[PDB]
C-alpha cells in the first residue's frame, strides 16, 4: 500500500553508459559491459565498462602474485591434497619469519620467505591501487576525498604489516596470512600487551566505528525516507537547497537539537570513517613499542578497574 | 555595537563586571594563600 | 617511556588528537552552520548576530553556465506564513489557515528551487517523458505500467497511467503521468506509487493467480488529483516544479483525510 | 580598548567567554579536589 | 522557528498519542508525549546512576560501575544496594529508548517521512535488550548482564568472551564483524564520493551524478547509485546490529562452552573427511 | 522479575543447592 | 479547579494519566515483592 | 456513561485494552509459576 | 510575581514543572530507599 | 546594569541559567553524599 | 608591519590566536604539573 | 580592512595590549626563574 | 627572490609556513624533553 | 608474424609485458635472496 | 580447424590463454622448487 | 601581487621578519651550544 524504498519496483533498461569523457590522457575505457537484473532492484543494473590504465595492470599483476604465493603455500601445507585443502582451509596459514631471524629481508622460502615475497607484493598492488584511485579522481576533475580515506586504511594495512615490525626488529609480530590463523594473532597481540581495550586510542576506534554504524543507519534511514522528495539527489540538494534538505535537517533538529546539511554529513562521515582507521594504526603503532602493558598504563591514569569496581565472576558462571 | 557611543558604553559595563570579578577573585585568592600557600 | 615526569608519549598523542578531535567538531558545526543560519526569532523574526567561529562564505561553481550558488545568500523565508499559532507561545505549532495542500504549510511545505530543469552531463533535459529519451524502456520482464489503473487514498479509481517520466542520468523511473476521469493530466512521484501483481513471492509461489494489476497512491485522495501543480512547458520539469508536485504528494499522508493527522488514541 | 566591540558581537564573546570560564572554573575546582592537600571535603 | 526555513514546517498533528495536549517545541527539541517520557525516564536514570554511586567506593567517572546483582540472586528484583539500583536503571533505559523510537516516529509523521529512522534506530534498541533483558532472562539471573559502568563493561565484555574461549569463532559473531567493516569501508567510500563530487579540482564545475557513476566504474567496474548507496549501506548498518544481537543472545543459552570446538563440525563433513 | 526475594534466591542456592 | 480543563484536553491527559498511574502502581508492587517483610507470594 | 464512546473509538480502546490485560495476565502468571509456593507444574 | 507569565506560558511551564518534580520525588525516594536508615520496607 | 537586556533575551538567559544551576545544585549534593563527612542520610 | 591587516580579517585573527594561546598555555600548565619539581599543589 | 588609517589604529591597539602581555609573563617568568631555574 | 610571489598567494603561504613551523618546534622541543641530556624541567 | 599488431595495441601490450616482466625478475631476485647459496649480500 | 575463429575472438582467447599459461608454468614451478628431489637452487 | 612593485614590498617585509626570526633562532641555538652542546 506504502512504498518504502527499500526495493526497485520497475525498472529502467538501455544501451550501457560508457561514462564522461576523461579530461586528461588516458588510454581508452575497456567496453566489456553486462546487466544484472538482481543488482538493479537495489541500485543500478549496469555492470562495467572497466578501465585498466598502467597503475590497474600493476596492481592486478602483483595483487595475483601474492595471491598465487599465498594459495601456493596453502596447497604446499594441505600436501597437496584437495580434501585436506576443504577440510583445513580455515587453518592453513602462510606464517611470518619466527623471531631468531629478526627483521631480515634474507629468509628461507618455507621459512618466511615466501611470506615477505606476499607482503611485498600485496603491498605493491595496495599502493598501486591507491595511486590508480588517485589518478581517477584527477582524470575527472573531482576531489581527493576516497584517495585519503583510503590512505587511511592503507597506513593501518602498513603498521599491521610492516611499520611495526620494522621497528621492532621483529618480523614474527607480523599477521599471518590465514582465515583463523590471523584471528590468533588479534587474540594473542591482545594478550601479550595487558588488554587492548585499555589502549586509549583502541578505544578511540572502536568509538569511531560504532559511531559509523549509528551514522550510516541515520543517513541511509533519512534519505530513504526522503525519498518522496528526491533526498537521494544530494548533489542537486547541496547545491540548491529543497524541500527534502529542510525536512532531513529540521528531522534531527527536532530530535537531537542540532542537524548538519546535505554536505555536512557526508564530512562527518567521512571523517568517522577515516578516524576509524588512523586511531587504530596510531594505537597499534604504540603498542610493544611504547607501551608493553595497557592495564598497567590504565592504572597509572586512573582509568583501571578493580574487583571492587564490578566483580565479573557471575558472568563468567553464568556462561560457564 | 556599530555606533562609538554604544561601543564605549558596552566597554564601559564589561569593564565594571570584569573590574568587580577580579576583585572577588583576588580576595579568594588572598585567603587561600593566606590559608595553604602554593609557594615556597 | 616517560617524556617529564609522568607525561608519556602515547599520553602525549591522545592529548593531542583529542584537541584536534575538539577543533574538527567545530569545524563541522561551522560547516553545518552553511544552511538555514543564522537562527531568528520565533515571533518576530529577528536574526541572530552569528557564530564567532564563522569563516567565509562558500561558493559553489555551478555547471552548465549556471554561476555560483553561495547557500548562505539563499532568501529568508517569509515571516508571514499562512498560519495561527494554536497558543501564544514561542513553542506553539501553526494550524493552517487555509489548505496546507495549497499554501505549503507543513508536510506539503516546498522550497524555491531554481526554475530551470536539471540537466545531465551533456545539457540535456534529466527528467523526461520515456519516449523522449535516449533509447530508454522499461524491462521486459517489469510491468509496463501503461494504461493500467490507479487508485486513490479513498480506494477509489482515480484514473489511468498514460506515460512514464524517466531521469536520463540515473536510469529511474522519477514520475508517471496520470489521466483523470476528467481527462487532465498530472504527475505523481514514483516513490509514492505502489505497483500491485508484480510481487516477487507471488512469483516464486507456484499459484495461477489473476491478481488486479494496478497502480495505487495513498497518498491523496481522487479529488485531490485535480490539484496537482502543473507544467509550465510540456515534456519539461524543472526543479521547482519537482518540489512543488513532491511536496503536494508528500502533505497528503497528513491532508488528505482529517483522521491522519489525528493521534491513535 | 572599546573598539574591539567594532568587530566581536557582545552577546557571542560574553557566552563564549562565560562558558571558557565555566570550563576553567570547573577545571581547577576538581583538580583541587583530586588532592589531599586542597581537598576541604574528606576530612575535618 | 529558528532556522531561515523552518517556520513553516512547524504544524499541529503527526502525533501518535497526545494529540494538541503536549504537541509543542523547547527549543530547538519536539516534545510530545513520548518527549515527556523520555525526558522522565531518561532523567530518572541519570539521577538514579549518581545516586548509585555516589554509594560506592569513588565517584571518579572512569571508575563508577553500577553493577547488576549477584547470579545467586536468580531474576528476582534485589536491594538496590545490591543491584536494584541496576535492574531499576535498565527498567528507565528501556522505557527511555522506546519512546525515543516513538517521537522520532512522530517527528517523521510531522514532516511527511517514512518510518526508516524509528526502524533503525529500534534495531539498536533490540540489541540492547537482547544485552541486559532477554539474555540475563534466557540465563536465569540478571547477574548475567554488563555493568553500567564506562570501563567496567569493557571488563563484562572481556569475561564474558573469554568464558568461551576465543569469542572470534563464533560465527554469527563473524558474520556481525563482517558488516561492521563493510559499512565504515561503505560509509569512507560514500562521503569521498559525495564530497569529491561537491568540491571538484582544478576549477571544474560541480559535477553530476554521471561523474559519480562514471568514478566508480573507472575504479571497480561497478558503481550502486545515488539510491543504492543509501540502501545498501541502511542494510549493513542494520545488519550489524542484529547479527551482534543475535550472536551474543546464543552464546550462553543455546551454545555452551568454547566457540572454537564448535568448528569441529566442518572437519567432520564426510565429503573431505 | 521473579515473585522471590534475593536472600530467598540466595539462600536456596546456598543451602538447598551448594550446602547438600 | 476547573479552569485547568481550558489549557489541558481531558481525552489526551486521562490517557496519559493512567499510563503513568501503571507505571507507578507496578513500580511500587514490584518494589513490595522485593522486601521480605512485604512478599507475599515467595512464602505462606 | 456512553459519553465516553463519543471521544474514544471502541475498536482502539478495545484493542488498547486487551493487549494491555494481556500483558498483565502473563506477567503474574509467570511470577506464581517462579516462584516455589504457586508454582503449578514443577511439583504433584 | 504575576509577570513571569507575561515570558512564559502556562502549558509548557506546567508540563516541565512536573516532569522535574516527579523525577526529583521519585529520586530522592529511591535514594531513601537505598540506606538502611530510611528504608521503611524492609524491617518492621 | 539594566543595560545586560537589551543584548539577552530574558527567557532564553532564565532557562539557561535554572537548568545550569540544576545541574550544579544536583552535582554539589551528589559530592557531598558521597563523602562519609557530610552524608547525612547513613547514619544518624 | 600593520600591513599584515590587510591580508587577515581582524576578528578571525583574533580568535585563532586566543584560541592557539589559551591552548598552548594550557598545555604547558599540564606539563607542569606532571613533574615533581614544579608540581605546586600536591606538596606543601 | 581597506583603509590603511584604520589598520594603522588596529596596529596600534594590537601593539599595545601584546606589549602588555609580554610585559606580564615577562615578570612571571622572571618570579618563576628567581623560584626555581631550568637551566643553571 | 621576489618573483616567488608571482607564483604563491601569499596568505596561503604564511598560513602553511607558519603551522608547519608551529609543528616542527613543538617536535623539536618535545624530542628535547624527552632526552635525559636535555630535558629542563625533571631536575634542578 | 607483424600481424601481431593489427590486434594488439603496441602500448597496451609492451606495459603488460614490462609489467610481467618486473613482477618475475622481482621474484627471482627474491628467491635467490633467500637461499644461502645465492645470497650476495650477507656474507663476503 | 580455424572455423574457432568464427566464434571465438583472439584478442580475448590470446589474452586468456597467456594469463593461464602462467599460472600454469608459475604452480609448476612451485610445485618442483617445494620438493626436494626437484629443488635446483639449495644446494650444489 | 600582479604588479611588480607589491612584489617586492612583500619581499621586503617577508625578508627582514625571516632575518629578525632567523637572528633570534641562531642567538638560542648559540645559547644552547655554549650550555651543552651535541658534537664532540
Ligand atoms: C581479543 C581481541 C581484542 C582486540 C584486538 C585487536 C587488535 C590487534 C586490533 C584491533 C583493532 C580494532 N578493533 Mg579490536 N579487539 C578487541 C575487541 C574489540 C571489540 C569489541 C569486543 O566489541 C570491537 C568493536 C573492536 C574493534 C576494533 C576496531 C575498531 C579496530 C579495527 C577496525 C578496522 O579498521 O578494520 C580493519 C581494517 C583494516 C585492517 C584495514 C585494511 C585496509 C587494507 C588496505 C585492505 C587490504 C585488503 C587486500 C587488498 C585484500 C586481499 C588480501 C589477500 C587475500 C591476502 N575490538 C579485543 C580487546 N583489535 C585493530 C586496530 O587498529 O585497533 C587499535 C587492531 O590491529
Ligand atoms: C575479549 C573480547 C572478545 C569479543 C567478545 C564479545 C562479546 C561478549 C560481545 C561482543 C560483541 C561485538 N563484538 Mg566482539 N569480541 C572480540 C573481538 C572483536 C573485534 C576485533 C577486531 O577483535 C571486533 C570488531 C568485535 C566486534 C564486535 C561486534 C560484532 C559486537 C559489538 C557491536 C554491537 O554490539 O552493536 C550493537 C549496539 C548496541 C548494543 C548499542 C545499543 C545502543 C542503545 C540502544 C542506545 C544507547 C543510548 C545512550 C545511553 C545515549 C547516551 C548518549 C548521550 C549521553 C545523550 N569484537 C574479542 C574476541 N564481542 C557484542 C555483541 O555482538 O552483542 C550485542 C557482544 O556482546
Ligand atoms: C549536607 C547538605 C544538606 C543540604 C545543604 C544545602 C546548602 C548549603 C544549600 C542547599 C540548597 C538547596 N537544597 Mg539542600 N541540603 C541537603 C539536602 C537536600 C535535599 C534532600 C536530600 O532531600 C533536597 C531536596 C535539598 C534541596 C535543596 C534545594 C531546595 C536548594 C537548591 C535550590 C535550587 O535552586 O535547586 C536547583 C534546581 C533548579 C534551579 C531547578 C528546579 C528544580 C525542579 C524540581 C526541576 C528538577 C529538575 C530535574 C530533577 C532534573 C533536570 C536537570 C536539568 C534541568 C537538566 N537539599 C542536605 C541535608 N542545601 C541551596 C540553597 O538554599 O539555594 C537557594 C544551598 O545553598
Ligand atoms: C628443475 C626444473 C628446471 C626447469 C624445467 C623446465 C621445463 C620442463 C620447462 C621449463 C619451461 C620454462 N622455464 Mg624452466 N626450469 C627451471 C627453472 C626456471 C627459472 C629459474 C628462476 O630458475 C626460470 C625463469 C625458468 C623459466 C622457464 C620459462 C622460460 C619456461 C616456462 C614459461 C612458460 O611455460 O610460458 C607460460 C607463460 C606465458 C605464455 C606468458 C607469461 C609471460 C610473462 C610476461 C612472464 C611472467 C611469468 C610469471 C610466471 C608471472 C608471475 C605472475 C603470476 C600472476 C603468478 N625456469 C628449473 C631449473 N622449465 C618450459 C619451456 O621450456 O617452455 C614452455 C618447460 O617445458
Ligand atoms: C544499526 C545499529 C546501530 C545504531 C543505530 C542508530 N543509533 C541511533 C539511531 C540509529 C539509527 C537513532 O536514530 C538515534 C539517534 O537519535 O541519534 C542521534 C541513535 C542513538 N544512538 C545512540 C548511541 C549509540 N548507538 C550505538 C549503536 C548503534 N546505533 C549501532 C551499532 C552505540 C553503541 C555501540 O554502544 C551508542 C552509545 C545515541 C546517540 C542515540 C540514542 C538517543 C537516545 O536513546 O535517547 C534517550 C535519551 C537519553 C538521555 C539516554 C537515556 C539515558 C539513560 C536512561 C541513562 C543511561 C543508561 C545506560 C544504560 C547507562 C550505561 C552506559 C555505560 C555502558 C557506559
Ligand atoms: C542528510 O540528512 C541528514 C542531516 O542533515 C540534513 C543530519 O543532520 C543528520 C544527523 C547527523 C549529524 C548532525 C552528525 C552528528 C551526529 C552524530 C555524531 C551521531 C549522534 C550522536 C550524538 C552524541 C549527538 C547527540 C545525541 C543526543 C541523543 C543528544 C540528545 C540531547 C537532548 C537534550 C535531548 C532532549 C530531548 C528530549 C528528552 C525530548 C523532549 C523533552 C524535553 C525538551 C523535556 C521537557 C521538560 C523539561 C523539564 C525541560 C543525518 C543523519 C542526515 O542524514
Ligand atoms: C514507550 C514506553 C512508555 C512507558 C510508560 C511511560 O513512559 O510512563 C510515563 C513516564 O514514565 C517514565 O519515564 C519513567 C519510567 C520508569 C521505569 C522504571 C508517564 O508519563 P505521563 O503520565 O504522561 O506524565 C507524567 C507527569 O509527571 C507529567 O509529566
Ligand atoms: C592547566 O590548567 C590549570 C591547572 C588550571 C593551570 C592553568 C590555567 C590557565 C592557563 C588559565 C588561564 C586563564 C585566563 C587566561 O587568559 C583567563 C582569563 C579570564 C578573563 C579575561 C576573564 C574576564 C571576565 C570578564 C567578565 C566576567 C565580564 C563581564 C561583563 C558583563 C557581563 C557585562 C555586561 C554588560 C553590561 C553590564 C551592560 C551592558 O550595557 C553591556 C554589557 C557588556 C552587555
Ligand atoms: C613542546 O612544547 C613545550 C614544552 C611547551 C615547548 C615548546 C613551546 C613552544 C615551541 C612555543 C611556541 C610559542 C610561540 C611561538 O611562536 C608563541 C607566540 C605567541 C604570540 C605571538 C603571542 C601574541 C599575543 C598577542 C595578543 C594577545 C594581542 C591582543 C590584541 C588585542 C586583543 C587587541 C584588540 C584591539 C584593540 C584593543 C582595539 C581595536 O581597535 C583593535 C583590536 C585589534 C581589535
Ligand atoms: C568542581 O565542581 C565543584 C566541586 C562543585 C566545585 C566548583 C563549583 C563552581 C566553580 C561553581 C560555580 C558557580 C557559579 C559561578 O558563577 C554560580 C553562579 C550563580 C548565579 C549567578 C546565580 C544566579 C541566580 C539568579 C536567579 C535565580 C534569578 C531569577 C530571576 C527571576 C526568576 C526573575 C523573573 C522576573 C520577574 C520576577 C518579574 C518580571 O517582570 C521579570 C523577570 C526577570 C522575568
Ligand atoms: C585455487 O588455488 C590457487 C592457488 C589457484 C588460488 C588460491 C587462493 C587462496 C586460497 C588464497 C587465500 C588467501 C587467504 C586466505 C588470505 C588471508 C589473509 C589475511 C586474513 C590477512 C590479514 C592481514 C594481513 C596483513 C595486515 C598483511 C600486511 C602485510 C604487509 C603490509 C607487508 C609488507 C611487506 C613489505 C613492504 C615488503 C618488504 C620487502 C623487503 C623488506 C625485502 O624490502 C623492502
Ligand atoms: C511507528 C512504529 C514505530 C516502531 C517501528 C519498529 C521499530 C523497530 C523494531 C525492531
Ligand atoms: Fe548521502
Amino acid at each position: 500500500a506504502t512504498y518504502q524504498n527499500i526495493f526497485t519496483q520497475v525498472q529502467v533498461t538501455g544501451p550501457p553508459e560508457m561514462g564522461v569523457p576523461h579530461l586528461d590522457g588516458s588510454e581508452g575505457r575497456v567496453e566489456l559491459t553486462g546487466h544484472n537484473y538482481w543488482l538493479g532492484k537495489i541500485g543500478q543494473a549496469q555492470i562495467g565498462p572497466i578501465y585498466l590504465g598502467l597503475l590497474g595492470t600493476i596492481s592486478l599483476t602483483f595483487g595475483a602474485a601474492a595471491i598465487m604465493i599465498i594459495g601456493l603455500n596453502f596447497w604446499a601445507q594441505a600436501g597437496w591434497s584437495p580434501q585436506t585443502f576443504m577440510r583445513e582451509f580455515f587453518w592453513l596459514s602462510l606464517d611470518p619469519p619466527g623471531p631468531e631471524y629478526g627483521f631480515s629481508p634474507f629468509v628461507p622460502l618455507n621459512e618466511g620467505g615466501w611470506f615477505i615475497m606476499a607482503g611485498a607484493f600485496l603491498t605493491i598492488a595496495v599502493l598501486t591501487w591507491w595511486a590508480r584511485t588517485y589518478t581517477r579522481a584527477k582524470a575527472l576533475g573531482m576531489g581527493m576525498h576516497i584517495p585519503w580515506a583510503f590512505a587511511s586504511a592503507i597506513w593501518l594495512f602498513l603498521v599491521l604489516g610492516f611499520i611495526r615490525p620494522m621497528l621492532l626488529g621483529d618480523w614474527s609480530e607480523a599477521v599471518p596470512y590465514g582465515i583463523f590463523s590471523h584471528l590468533d594473532w588479534t587474540n594473542n597481540f591482545s594478550l601479550r600487551y595487558g588488554n587492548l581495550f585499555y589502549n586509549p586510542f583502541h578505544a578511540l576506534s572502536i568509538v569511531f566505528l560504532y559511531g559509523s554504524a549509528v551514522l550510516f543507519a541515520m543517513h541511509g534511514a533519512t534519505i530513504l525516507a526522503l525519498g518522496r522528495y528526491g533526498g537521494e539527489r544530494e548533489i542537486e540538494q547541496i547545491t540548491d537547497r529543497g524541500t527534502a534538505a529542510e525536512r532531513g535537517a529540521l528531522f534531527w533538529r527536532w530530535v537531537m537539537g542540532f542537524n548538519a546539511t546535505f554536505e555536512s554529513i557526508h564530512r562527518w562521515a567521512w571523517w568517522f570513517a577515516v578516524l576509524t582507521t588512523l586511531t587504530g594504526g596510531i594505537g597499534i603503532l604504540i603498542t610493544g613499542t611504547v607501551v608493553d602493558n595497557w592495564y598497567l598504563w590504565a592504572q597509572e591514569h586512573y582509568y583501571a578497574p578493580e574487583t571492587f569496581n564490578y566483580d565479573p565472576s557471575g558472568a563468567i558462571a553464568g556462561s560457564t | 555595537y556599530l555606533t562609538p557611543e554604544e561601543a564605549q558604553e558596552i566597554h564601559k559595563g564589561f569593564m565594571g563586571t570584569f573590574v568587580l570579578y577580579v576583585a572577588i577573585a583576588l580576595v579568594a585568592h588572598a585567603l587561600m594563600w593566606a590559608y595553604k600557600p602554593w609557594f615556597g | 617511556a616517560y617524556i617529564v615526569g609522568t607525561f608519556d608519549v602515547a599520553e602525549l598523542a591522545f592529548l593531542l588528537f583529542f584537541g584536534f578531535f575538539i577543533a574538527l567538531v567545530f569545524y563541522l558545526n561551522r560547516e553545518s552552520r552553511r544552511e538555514g543560519y543564522p537562527l531568528e526569532d520565533e515571533q518576530t523574526g529577528k536574526i541572530h548576530p552569528g557564530s564567532l567561529f564563522d569563516g567565509d562564505k562558500k561558493a559553489f561553481q555551478l555547471p552548465h553556465g549556471r554561476g555560483t550558488y553561495v547557500p548562505e545568500n539563499v532568501a529568508r523565508d517569509d515571516i508571514n506564513v499562512p498560519g495561527v499559532r494554536s497558543f501564544r507561545s514561542a513553542g506553539a505549532p501553526w494550524v493552517p489557515t487555509g489548505d496546507p495542500m495549497k499554501d505549503g504549510m507543513g508536510p506539503a511545505a516546498w522550497a524555491n528551487r531554481s526554475k530551470y530543469p536539471d540537466l545531465t552531463f551533456d545539457g540535456r533535459p534529466r527528467i523526461v517523458p520515456i519516449a523522449q529519451s535516449h533509447e530508454l524502456i522499461i524491462a521486459p520482464n517489469d510491468p509496463q505500467l501503461i494504461g493500467w489503473p490507479v487508485m486513490a487514498a479513498d480506494k477509489k479509481m482515480v484514473g489511468k497511467v498514460s506515460d512514464i517520466w524517466v531521469d536520463q542520468a540515473e536510469h529511474m523511473i522519477r514520475y508517471l503521468e496520470v489521466e483523470t476521469t476528467t481527462g487532465k493530466k498530472v504527475l505523481a512521484p514514483m516513490m509514492v506509487a505502489s505497483v500491485h501483481g508484480n510481487s516477487l513471492i507471488d512469483a516464486l509461489l507456484p499459484i495461477v493467480e489473476d491478481k488486479p494489476k494496478f497502480v495505487e497512491i495513498d497518498a491523496i485522495t481522487a479529488a485531490q488529483f485535480e490539484d496537482v501543480p502543473a507544467l509550465e512547458t510540456p515534456g519539461i520539469i524543472t526543479r521547482y516544479e519537482e518540489d512543488r508536485v513532491q511536496a503536494y504528494f508528500g502533505g497528503g499522508y497528513m491532508y488528505a483525510m482529517p483522521e491522519r493527522a489525528e493521534p491513535w488514541l | 580598548m572599546w573598539r574591539i566591540w567594532f568587530y566581536f558581537d557582545i552577546r557571542r564573546a560574553l557566552v563564549a567567554l562565560h562558558v571558557g570560564l565555566a570550563v576553567l572554573a570547573f577545571t581547577i575546582h576538581f583538580i583541587l579536589l583530586s588532592t589531599d592537600r586542597y581537598n576541604w571535603l574528606e576530612r575535618a | 522557528a529558528l532556522l531561515s526555513f523552518e517556520r513553516k514546517y512547524r504544524v499541529r498533528g503527526g502525533t501518535l498519542i497526545g494529540g494538541d495536549l503536549f504537541d509543542f517545541w523547547v527549543g530547538p527539541f519536539y516534545v510530545g508525549f513520548f518527549g515527556v517520557t523520555t525526558a522522565i525516564s531518561a532523567l530518572l536514570g541519570t539521577a538514579l546512576i549518581f545516586a548509585a554511586a555516589a554509594q560506592g567506593p569513588t565517584l571518579n567517572p572512569w571508575l563508577i560501575s553500577i553493577n547488576p546483582p549477584s547470579i545467586e540472586a536468580g531474576l528476582a528484583f534485589a536491594p538496590l544496594s545490591e543491584g536494584g539500583y541496576w535492574q531499576v536503571i535498565t527498567a528507565c533505559a528501556v522505557v527511555a529508548f522506546s519512546s525515543w523510537v516513538l517521537r522520532q516516529a512522530e517527528i517523521s509523521r510531522k514532516l511527511g517521512m517514512s518510518y526508516h529512522v524509528p526502524i533503525a534506530f529500534g534495531v539498536a534498541v533490540f540489541a540492547y535488550v537482547t544485552l541486559n533483558v532477554i539474555r540475563p532472562l534466557w540465563m536465569g539471573a540478571w547477574g548475567n548482564g554488563f555493568p553500567y559502568g564506562i570501563w567496567t563493561h569493557l571488563d563484562w565484555v572481556s569475561n564474558v568472551g573469554y568464558a568461551f574461549g576465543n569469542f572470534h569463532y563464533n560465527p554469527v559473531h563473524m558474520l556481525a564483524i563482517t558488516f561492521f567493516f563493510t559499512n565504515c569501508l561503505a560509509l569512507a567510500l560514500h562521503g569521498g564520493l559525495v564530497l569529491s563530487a561537491v568540491n571538484p579540482t582544478g576549477g571544474t564545475d560541480v559535477k553530476t551524478p554521471e561523474y559519480e557513476d562514471t568514478y566508480f566504474r573507472d575504479f571497480i567496474g561497478y558503481s550502486v547509485g545515488t539510491l543504492g548507496i543509501h540502501r545498501v549501506g541502511l542494510f549493513l548498518a542494520l545488519n550489524a546490529g542484529f547479527w551482534s544481537a543475535i550472536c551474543i543472545v546464543i552464546s550462553g543459552t543455546l551454545y555452551v562452552g568454547s566457540w572454537i570446538e564448535f568448528w569441529d563440525f566442518w572437519k567432520k563433513i564426510p565429503i573431505w573427511s | 522479575c521473579s515473585g522471590n526475594t534475593a536472600s530467598g534466591n540466595i539462600a536456596a542456592e546456598q543451602a538447598a543447592q551448594e550446602a547438600a
